């Protein structure tokens, strides 16, 4: 083609790199901070799980853990996503594999009903008219408690009052730095734990139904809270592993499109000369 | 054996003058219809400045010559001539000059052979470190439009950077003696200026200046005698002082 | 034409305009011409004599001490770039180039001139006054930073990075839609008359709108509007 | 009319580039969008087809005052061609002025037919 | 000649969207090379997953080649080629692997290509 049109070119894929570089430096940033949440957060369910492995007394009365299995009524699915994208293949995994396995699953939409966090979610369940109840978005960056408890509260009353009988949740596991893998994981109505009795001290009374109503709302908040740190980092990982992918493929674009600009040149410079010899050798 | 100092002001348009002569003569074209000897036109030209020995006289002749170029082409025949026969370059970046650096000179794509010993230890001393700076802060300049890198390291490389060009801005018809630039570069290199505010940075280094015709007689004469760096605790000392009575605004 | 504006400086001292149009086609046909007077052709076809030959004109353009001429000319662009040797000779004898642009020029931003590529050596504070110098680089500065914002809210999105964002963004828009004036000459285009801004109109209006005096008016105002006062009374008509 | 439609178009031009990557693109300039589209679908004829400026005159006034904004992208064309038979039907009046006195007529009374073949018109 | 009075209206419809698709797949393939397939939009995704089977189907196996490869060759009428174009763009086939729309007749060699694969 024209040496502008290759030159302008070359530029455009420069400076399209350069913006891919940056975003994955604070990508990775962003991931450095997430982690370091997530493991500080990990003593509190670390301590949550000890308390709640001594309050079962075997069989005992709760009504959320003890395998309800009643007539399953609008099953709740629960999915984590991304606000934004330029991710890659993370909010496709996990929205493609809650609509694989709830097409095989359930038939009607008298029996599921779905919870979206995210933006990409939403507006998937929007455009395929799908039935979601509850939603929120532009949750921060790197989220607290606070934040998600208003709509846990509501998700875990939702289910106290004898409606999403059954409760899936969906969201990308932070694997590794390279791998994040979609993980199913059950929630409340099908609690099970392996943990013998214990002793411990914090309001530590025997009486059942009280310390019950106090603590398994709460775990079942720092369980949600603790998948949400997981998929936020899986996000920050997947973005950045994605912008070093279109860094590296920008560079080979560059690298073929300087061949063709020097192989230009040489022909114009070449067209250029003989156009002058010939124009001189005439008189 | 006096000391000449030759600028040409232009080189290409003494080329166009040539090219155009030796066209209406009828002499065979060229590349771009320059003629066969336009390479050896210049070679004459900038082969005659020289560094005499002491077998001779002691005298030494230096030249600037110039090269405009067209919208950066620094790929043409006239330009990659000159900087073939040169013993360096430097080059003055236009997007560079009117986005406030006002020397506009890129510290990447110049470069001088004889750079070393064409300077003194005082200067020596502090130069490595000004140029690994800048180098390292020519990629991070690509970050500053995102809000927050979250680790101070990285951040500390754009402010060093931003404190660098413009402790490296200067304004017209200001020459600065090499002392006083030996010292204001060691300041910024040692840490003293990294506590300064970017827009009075500029500002700081002309009252820097006051001071030292104030109260540095001393390090100033101790600099130009020795052509070496005073005693650090001393200029520490010195630097300390001043700080201690310039007010940030 | 020249002799005529010689006359005229040089027998009564006067001061006097010279106005060239599409300066281009005088070394466009010393080229034409060149080749059939059957002088050997030059490196993109022109004539050997091209320096030479905008030299002898362009230098007897200067001012003197009994008067001075004053010339306004245009350059033509072949293919809309600055590398081709016509417009590149000519650089050096001039003192203020006023850059028009395509890609302003295709969204109507009459009259097309780029506040970044408008270079002028008579720019200095001692000059044009310590105030204008500074309301000027400090347009420029604002205007510089929008640029930037282009090209990560091309890969993102406007509202992605909120450093400061809404400020800077505002004040470069409202600066850069505010640089366009009607014209008087555009009546032929679009009927609205044309407006006369003052330089110490226009740098106390471009003071206000810096500081933020008017941070809450419209874009549209500031487009092809003239005087600020004029700019608040169609946002007051057009905004209620 | 053609200097609004000329400014619309340039303004939904450079959008559309960006359109491709960000989903956060407000509702209102959306009216943007599908007003770009709708211009886009308006200003292709089909071979041979000389079209008389006063009808030429109608549609674009139709089109930049938002009365076919409603209509999807997809029907545009035929919107196009069972209006300029609708004015053949009824706009005779509408027509002679134009065609006379080389200046839009009433706003009203043109209006007026516009939303009667508004409600006439089917969509597929 | 490629006019509808000439050819058919259908002919004409059918030839002009398929255009449509294989330029639109033209102007998001520098997309698609930069940042890849994940970052597009639903829509332009079944825009390059209908262009990359009519890219493939308009290919076919020539009686002259018969002796490169030993597949024979084939001859298409003028209707069967727009009916299969059509149904391909009908999304009748979306379901099919791309691979099955290679060096292939009329539109049932495509069916039984892929039904002698791995469907």
């Amino acid at each position: 083609a024209s040496l502008r049109d290759i030159k302008t070119r070359i530029n455009a894929t420069k400076k399209t790199s350069q913006i891919t570089k940056a975003m994955e430096m604070v990508s990775t940033s962003k991931l450095n901070r997430a982690e370091q949440n997530a493991k500080s957060f990990v003593p509190y369910m670390e301590k949550i799980q000890e308390v709640v492995a001594n309050v079962a007394l075997g069989a005992g009365g709760a009504s959320h853990p003890m395998l309800v299995s009643r007539p399953v009524k609008k099953t709740g699915y629960l999915v984590i996503t991304s606000d934004r994208g330029l991710a890659g293949a993370y909010n496709s995994n996990v929205l493609r594999l809650v609509y694989q396995t709830i097409q095989k699953r359930h038939a009607s939409p008298d029996e599921y009903a779905i919870i979206v966090i995210g933006r990409v979610g939403l507006s998937f369940f929007r455009k395929r008219n799908m039935p979601v109840i509850l939603d929120i978005t532009r949750l921060p960056d790197q989220p607290s408690f606070a934040d998600i408890k208003e709509i846990a509260r509501k998700t875990v009353g939702l289910f106290a009052d004898g409606t999403f009988d059954e409760l899936y949740m969906y969201y990308n596991h932070y694997v590794s730095a390279i791998q994040q893998e979609v993980t199913e994981r059950k929630l409340l109505p099908l609690t099970d734990l392996a943990e013998n009795k214990q002793r411990t001290v914090y309001e530590f009374e025997p009486s059942q139904e009280e310390i019950l109503d106090v603590l398994l709302p709460q775990y079942a908040e720092s369980l949600i809270y603790g998948a949400l740190l997981d998929a936020k980092a899986s996000e920050h990982a997947a973005r950045m592993t994605a912008m070093k992918n279109a860094t590296d493929n920008a560079n080979e674009l560059i690298r073929t499109l300087t061949l063709s600009y020097n192989r230009a040149r040489q022909a114009a410079i070449t067209q250029e000369i003989t156009e002058i010899v010939a124009g001189a050798n005439a008189l | 054996g006096k000391h000449v100092l030759v600028v040409y002001d232009d080189l290409s348009k003494q080329a166009a003058a040539y090219r155009e002569l030796s066209l209406l003569l009828r002499r065979p074209p060229g590349r771009e219809a320059y003629p066969g000897d336009i390479f050896y036109l210049h070679s004459r030209l900038l082969e005659r400045a020289a560094k005499l020995s002491d077998a001779k006289g002691g005298g030494s002749l230096t030249a600037l010559p110039f090269v405009e170029t067209q919208a950066g082409d620094i790929s043409a025949y006239i330009p990659t001539n000159v900087i073939s026969i040169t013993d360096g370059q430097i080059f003055l970046q236009s997007d560079l000059f009117f986005s406030g650096v006002r020397p506009a000179i890129n510290a990447g794509l110049s470069v001088s052979r004889v750079g070393g010993a064409a300077q003194i230890k005082a200067m020596k001393k502090v130069a490595g470190t000004l140029r690994l700076d800048l180098a390292a802060y020519r990629e991070l300049e690509a970050f500053a439009q995102f809000g927050s890198d979250l680790d101070k390291a990285t951040q500390a490389k754009l402010a060093r950077g931003a404190r660098t060009v413009e402790v490296l801005k200067q304004d017209l018809h200001q020459p600065i003696p090499v002392e006083k630039q030996v010292l204001i570069i060691y300041a910024l290199t040692r840490g003293f200026l990294d506590d300064i505010p970017v827009e009075d940075v500029r500002r700081f280094e002309k009252e820097f200046y006051l001071f030292l015709d104030q109260n540095g007689q001393h390090l100033l004469e101790h600099i130009r005698t020795t052509k070496d760096l005073p005693n650090e605790d001393d200029l520490n000392k010195a630097i300390e002082a001043f700080k201690k009575t310039f007010v940030v605004s | 034409g020249l002799t005529m504006a010689e006359y005229f400086r040089d027998e009564q001292g006067q001061d006097v305009l010279l106005f060239i149009d599409n300066i281009f086609r005088f070394t466009q046909a010393g080229s034409e011409v060149s080749a059939l007077l059957g002088r050997m052709p030059s490196a993109v076809g022109y004539q050997p004599t091209l320096a030479t030959e905008m030299g002898q004109l362009q230098e007897r353009i200067t001012s003197t001490a009994k008067g001075s001429i004053t010339s306004i000319q245009a350059i033509y662009v072949p293919a809309d770039d600055y590398t081709d040797p016509a417009p590149a000779t000519t650089f050096s004898h001039l003192d203020a180039t006023t850059n028009l642009e395509r890609k302003l020029a295709e969204m109507g931003i009459y009259p097309a001139v780029d506040p970044l590529a408008s270079t002028s050596r008579a720019l200095a504070p001692e000059i044009v006054g310590e105030e204008h110098y500074q309301v000027a680089r400090k347009v420029q500065q604002t205007l510089q930073r929008y640029k930037e914002l282009q090209d990560i809210i091309a890969i993102l999105g406007m509202d992605e990075l909120s450093d400061e964002d809404k400020l800077v963004v505002h004040r470069a828009r409202r600066i850069q839609f505010f640089l366009s004036q009607n014209f008087h000459v555009a009546e032929q285009f679009t009927g609205q008359p044309g407006s006369y801004v003052p330089v110490k109109e226009t740098v106390r209006g471009f003071k206000e709108i810096l500081e933020g005096k008017y941070d809450h008016l419209p874009e549209d105002a500031f487009r092809l509007v003239g005087r600020i006062e004029e700019v608040v009374e169609k946002a007051k008509a057009m905004g209620v």
